[PDB]
């Protein structure tokens, strides 16, 4: 028998003994989440080390079947996702550094206390406090003070370990046979073997490069727009020809920029669409809201949902003794077990994170019958764009006036699609920057282009040219100021963002245009379109057997990422703020500094 | 008079599995065909080469009844002309087949919160089986080249697999009961009619 029919016997009974092990980790890891109890957390812990171990066991005996004796681009795959070690190539020495250090440089981001000035007893917290004050305050002493407290009493104490982290983690990367770290971490978008399919992982900065250069002149507006808008609340500190200052964007590290419509809304006269007065006046509840989500999919093409949705999922708060935690996930337990954990209220919100959560769930059934290992989206950025595009579609007025909770008087006026659009903009175009600055730093980092005494040098002058935000006051080589953010502290990717930000208005564009939509594009809903509905079955059945760039042209008809459909999604707020910013200059000058 | 006895084989506490299906002979009796309609939601009723309203006017010498408990969505597999794992190691039916063939779920019996991991069914074989044929040895498979004394580990495996089924699985995986109704015409007068 040739070595490629004795792989596929060994992928059948892996597939066998991994369904049932999976499903008892997430059986287990479900009870503990909705039942928090010290017994849960034992059953939690021996399901998690079975599963481990069996993996690793199957990884070191998938080993002996030679890749360049495979030619069905079906097996190499699933070889490929079991043959991948990563972390066991170090040796027992280092391989235990790893793992401490990981684990103290956790611990040190989620134990924080800043404690503030005068009064030493007195000490305040993240989560609850260091961001109440970010993103409610309005005194300018205060937020520097949070600002470079956290900087300096949490970022210190991270620096010599990140500076062994690199070290500790590029010698794993080329132990794996790679160039860095980064390309590591790039290579989930690399495609090899399919004809007129493949993307190398150097394509991948180029790209990003190329689409930002499109971006960046809408990003410029609206910073003059929040520049003028923001001189005019603080009376003189910001220069009109200059940066932003960092400690009042909004939130700690200027991530989004959403908390800035209290002083940024264009017409402040007129409100936004607020529904949750209209739902609490018509006794609403948990029950309708996922009712009303389901015949929206329904509507669309897809699927109703299952009886062990409505039987085995917890839609509201237990209350009494229980306690559980409320983070809105979807899970996909296997073997035709799906349900949502979500403590839901009456709420507009609640009511678009249904929709979301929702579109989670229809995905993960989409591809139910693929193998075990080809069962995600395929990339890290199609899952999220795909429940985007739900909440997206399903906050129009026309689709709130058809399910009767806006008023057919209701008139759509442009003073208050205008103020939508700026809310829109102030946290999606609003964090491409700031991504992309982040992971260029990070890449260079890796691979070696910063010296190790330049860090937190070519940090700030980047984050002067690319995003236009200036510190307060001067950090030396002792900082370790984007060590402060928990995906740079717990080591997780972050260009995901950035492509899921694209690829959501690709879709939904294309969708549109299935739909014979007529108009604005914000104001599309795919409402009652089979076609539609059709046209996105036919990606989210694949999964992972076929390359992404095939599942990408299989709805929007191209095979590379494009940012011409979010400025087309954008285009009369970008029209009034080139009318509004007749009068003032638009760019960012990297010379003034509020420190002098 | 003497009525056959369906209502051990439709209403038996334990099912067998499927690669260890019990086959029962039925024979000189009077057989009633509506009891058997006497359950409810007969997920399958197909019938081959049989009118199921004319059934109680045609004689037959023998009729056979086997028993297994498969998965949901492996039932589609109990027909003739059908590929797959079932129909290939497990249970295989001739093309020129002639009866019918009844399932219906069993959530509530054959499923314990834990997992009933009483039921099994075989994954390696080295050929396909013959019509209306079982085997139930239990030897290593030789997926290699080399001899496997016996020993399961590096292409070798043991050929039977359980099920494992739990009570929040979802339709597909869900157990069911299958039972298939066989029909002959043997050179020997037909002691087998209905009333
Ligand atoms: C939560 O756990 C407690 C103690 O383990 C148990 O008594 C209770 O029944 C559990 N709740 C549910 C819904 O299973
Ligand atoms: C790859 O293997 C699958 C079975 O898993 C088979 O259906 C498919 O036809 C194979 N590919 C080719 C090109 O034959
Ligand atoms: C680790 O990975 C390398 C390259 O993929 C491979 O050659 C090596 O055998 C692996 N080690 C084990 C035992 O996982
Ligand atoms: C469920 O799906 C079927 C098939 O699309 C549809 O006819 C029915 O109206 C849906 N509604 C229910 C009852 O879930
Ligand atoms: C709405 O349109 C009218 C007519 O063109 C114009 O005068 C008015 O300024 C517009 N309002 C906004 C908010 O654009
Ligand atoms: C979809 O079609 C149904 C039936 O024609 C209708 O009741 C509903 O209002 C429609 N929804 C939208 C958003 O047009
Ligand atoms: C199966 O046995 C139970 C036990 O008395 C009986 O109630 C039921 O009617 C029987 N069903 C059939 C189809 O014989
Ligand atoms: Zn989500």
């Amino acid at each position: 028998s040739t070595i490629e029919e004795q792989a596929k016997t060994f992928l059948d009974k892996f597939n066998h003994e991994a369904e049932d092990l999976f499903y008892q980790s997430s059986l287990a890891s479900w009870n503990y989440n909705t039942n928090i109890t010290e017994e849960n957390v034992q059953n939690m812990n021996n399901a998690g080390d079975k599963w481990s171990a069996f993996l690793k066991e199957q990884s070191t005996l998938a080993q002996m079947y030679p890749l360049q004796e495979i030619q069905n681009l079906t097996v190499k795959l699933q070889l490929q996702a079991l043959q991948q070690n990563g972390s066991s190539v170090l040796s027992e020495d280092k391989s235990k550094r790893l793992n401490t250090i990981l684990n103290t440089m956790s611990t040190i981001y989620s134990t924080g206390k800043v404690c503030n000035p005068d009064n030493p007893q007195e000490c305040l917290l993240l989560e609850p406090g260091l961001n109440e004050i970010m993103a409610n305050s309005l005194d300018y002493n205060e937020r520097l003070w949070a600002w470079e407290s956290w900087r300096s009493e949490v970022g210190k104490q991270l620096r010599p370990l990140y500076e062994e982290y690199v070290v500790l983690k590029n010698e794993m990367a080329r132990a794996n046979h790679y160039e860095d770290y980064g390309d590591y971490w790039r290579g989930d978008y690399e495609v090899n073997g399919v004809d007129g399919y493949d993307y190398s992982r150097g394509q991948l900065i180029e790209d990003v490069e190329h689409t930002f250069e499109e971006i960046k002149p809408l990003y410029e507006h609206l910073h003059a727009y929040v520049r003028a808008k923001l001189m005019n609340a603080y009376p003189s500190y910001i220069s009109p020809i200059g940066c932003l200052p960092a400690h009042l964007l909004g939130d700690m590290w200027g991530r989004f920029w959403t908390n800035l419509y209290s002083l940024t809304v264009p017409f402040g006269q007129k409100p936004n669409i607020d529904v949750t007065d209209a739902m609490v006046d018509q006794a609403w509840d948990a029950q309708r809201i996922f009712k009303e989500a389901e015949k929206f999919f329904v509507s669309v093409g897809l699927p109703n949902m299952t009886q062990g949705f409505w039987e085995n999922s917890m839609l509201t708060d237990p209350g009494n003794v229980q306690k559980a935690v409320c983070h809105p996930t979807a899970w996909d337990l296997g073997k035709g077990d799906f349900r949502i954990l979500m403590c839901t209220k009456v709420t507009m919100d609640d009511f678009l994170t249904a929709h979301h959560e929702m579109g989670h769930i229809q995905y993960d059934m989409a591809y139910a019958a693929q193998p075990f290992l080809l069962r995600n989206g395929a990339n890290e950025g199609f899952h999220e764009a795909v429940g985007e595009i739900m909440s997206l579609s399903a906050a129009t007025p026309k689709h709130l006036k058809s399910i009767g909770l806006l008023s057919p008087d209701f008139q759509e006026d442009n003073e208050t699609e205008i103020n939508f659009l700026l809310k829109q903009a102030l946290t999606i175009v609003g964090t491409l920057p700031f991504t992309y600055m982040l992971e260029k730093w990070r890449w260079m980092v890796f691979k070696g282009e910063i010296p190790k005494d330049q860090w937190m040098k070519k940090w700030w002058e980047m984050k002067r040219e690319i995003v236009g935000v200036v510190e307060p006051v001067p950090h030396d080589e002792t900082y370790c100021d984007p060590a402060s953010l928990f995906h740079v502290s717990n080591d997780y990717s972050f260009i995901r963002y950035y492509t899921r930000t694209l690829y959501q208005f690709q879709f939904q564009e294309a969708l549109c245009q299935a739909a014979k939509h007529e108009g604005p594009l914000h104001k599309c809903d795919i409402s009652n379109s089979t076609e539609a509905g059709q046209k996105l079955f036919n990606m989210l059945r694949l999964g992972k057997s076929e390359p992404w760039t095939l599942a990408l042209e299989n709805v929007v008809g191209a095979k590379n990422m494009n940012v011409r459909p979010l400025l087309n999604y954008f285009e009369p707020l970008f029209t009034w703020l080139k009318d509004q910013n007749k009068n003032s200059f638009v760019g960012w000058s990297t010379d003034w500094s509020p420190y002098a | 008079t003497n009525l056959c006895p369906f209502d051990e084989v439709f209403n038996a506490t334990r099912f067998a599995s499927v690669y260890a299906w019990n086959r029962k002979r039925i024979s000189n009796c009077v057989a009633d065909y509506s009891v058997l309609y006497n359950f409810a939601p007969f997920f399958a009723f197909k019938c081959y080469g049989v009118s199921p309203t004319k059934l109680n006017d045609l004689c037959f010498t023998n009729v056979y009844a086997d028993s297994f408990v498969i998965r949901g969505n492996e039932v589609s597999q109990i027909a003739p002309g059908q590929t797959g794992n079932i129909a290939d190691y497990n249970y295989k039916l001739p093309d020129d087949f002639t009866g019918c063939v009844i399932a219906w779920n069993s959530n509530k019996l054959d499923s314990k919160v834990g997992g009933n991991y009483n039921y099994l069914y075989r994954l390696f074989r080295k050929s396909n089986l013959k019509p209306f044929e079982r085997d139930i040895s239990t030897e290593i498979y030789q997926a290699g080249n080399k001899p496997c004394n016996g020993v399961a580990g590096f292409n070798c495996y043991f050929p039977l697999r359980s099920y494992g089924f739990r009570p929040t699985y979802g339709v597909g995986h869900q157990p069911y009961r299958v039972v298939v109704l066989s029909f002959e015409l043997l050179h020997a007068p037909a002691t087998v009619c209905g009333p």
